């Protein structure tokens, strides 16, 4: 088959707050996972469980690309058993997560003069969220100017999770 | 932010030939985050890449983008007659965006031509008006690069002379053509006139005068 779409989710003509974030699927479709790795547009490429360059070797049932706009320090949150705003009522991985997590600067794409506000996040909750939950139900506002600092600049996210089903494998690699 | 700086500044090439354009910036930019455009005189521009290697929807395959980091290209392999206009290379990377200064494709298949040079003195309906504007005119020439000076008799007239840039023409020699504006009394208080041009070497000169 074609490429699996990742063009598509991994540059979108800008993406979605971080507490409404989005659940992207890809199948049915081959994928070069060296087309990701190998690039050095990232300030961020962690991997859980699997080395990300043994992946072209690999089939799987679906690939879920979940993807969200934060701050800037908080991209060490986006891991298992992390402690956080974020990790706990907005965006949490499992202790046992298979996958991997790629981050990068969007200072020139996600601020505005006066500050850019229309990306959000979850401020206060009663209890902190279960692996890969959302709550839609307050909240709090990021206010993105690009005059800020490296920790306070917007950083666009996303996290690939690899399903094993016993079921037709339609994600493989070259 | 950033600056652009395209090179050169002009080309003259014949319809047939290779014509490549550079494209410099002043800070980074990602492959995905660049523009390259036309424009014909006295019209809307055109678009002809984006993303640095993605043509536009329609464009020729003649037209090729290319490049990386602070430097890129644009060739167009086959030159036509519709290739000729001013191109823009324009980036998208960071804010703020930002244009680069603008390269003419000029048609050179012209050997060098010298200019006719014709002159005309004031109008008498003007001079009755207590003005006298004396026009000096060359076309039909290239390149367009050239020179004009004025002489009120036999000594160079300073100020009060405005000429026309090179406007090219359909045949794609270029016309230019030089006002002074002056009072009717000094007009009129000097024997005769003249108009120096100097192209591509041969200084030509040509005279009026109040009869």
């Amino acid at each position: 088959t074609n490429l699996c779409p990742f063009g598509e989710v991994f540059n979108a003509t800008r993406f979605a707050s971080v507490y409404a974030w989005n659940r992207k699927r890809i199948s049915n479709c081959v994928a070069d996972y060296s087309v990701l790795y190998n690039s050095a547009s990232f300030s961020t490429f962690k991997c859980y469980g699997v080395s990300p360059t043994k992946l072209n070797d690999l089939c799987f049932t679906n690939v879920y690309a979940d993807s969200f706009v934060i701050r800037g320090d908080e991209v060490r949150q986006i891991a298992p058993g992390q402690t956080g705003k974020i990790a706990d009522y907005n965006y949490k991985l499992p202790d046992d997560f298979t996958g991997c997590v790629i981050a990068w600067n969007s200072n020139n794409l996600d601020s505005k003069v006066g500050g850019n506000y229309n990306y959000l996040y979850r401020l206060f909750r009663k209890s902190n969220l279960k692996p890969f939950e959302r709550d839609i139900s307050p909240l709090q506002s990021y206010g993105f100017q690009p005059t800020n600092g490296v920790g306070y600049q917007p950083y666009r996210v996303v996290v690939l999770s690899f399903e094993l089903l016993h079921a037709p494998a339609t994600v493989c690699g070259p | 932010e950033i600056v652009l700086t395209q090179s050169p500044g002009t080309l003259s090439l014949s319809p047939g030939e290779r014509a490549t354009l550079s494209c410099r910036a002043s800070q980074s930019v990602g492959n995905i985050y660049l523009a390259w455009y036309q424009q014909k005189p006295g019209q809307a521009p055109r678009l002809l890449i984006y993303g640095a290697s993605t043509r536009a929807t329609g464009i020729p395959d003649r037209f090729s983008g290319s490049g990386s980091g602070t430097d890129f290209t644009l060739t167009i392999s086959r030159l036509e007659p519709e290739d000729f206009a001013v191109y823009y290379c324009q980036q998208y990377g960071d804010s703020l965006w930002t244009f680069g200064q603008g390269t003419k494709v000029e048609i050179k298949g012209q050997p060098k031509a010298n200019p006719t040079v014709t002159l005309f003195p004031p109008s008498s309906e003007e001079l009755q008006a207590n003005k006298a504007t004396l026009v000096c005119l060359i076309d039909n020439f290239y390149p367009g690069a050239v020179t004009v000076a004025w002489k009120a008799d036999g000594s160079p007239v300073k100020a009060g002379v405005e000429t026309t840039k090179p406007s090219k023409q359909s045949n794609n020699k270029y016309a230019a053509s030089s006002y002074l504006s002056l009072t009717p009394e000094q007009w009129k208080s000097h024997r005769s006139y003249s108009c120096q041009v100097t192209h591509e070497g041969s200084t030509v000169e040509k005279t009026v005068a109040p009869t």
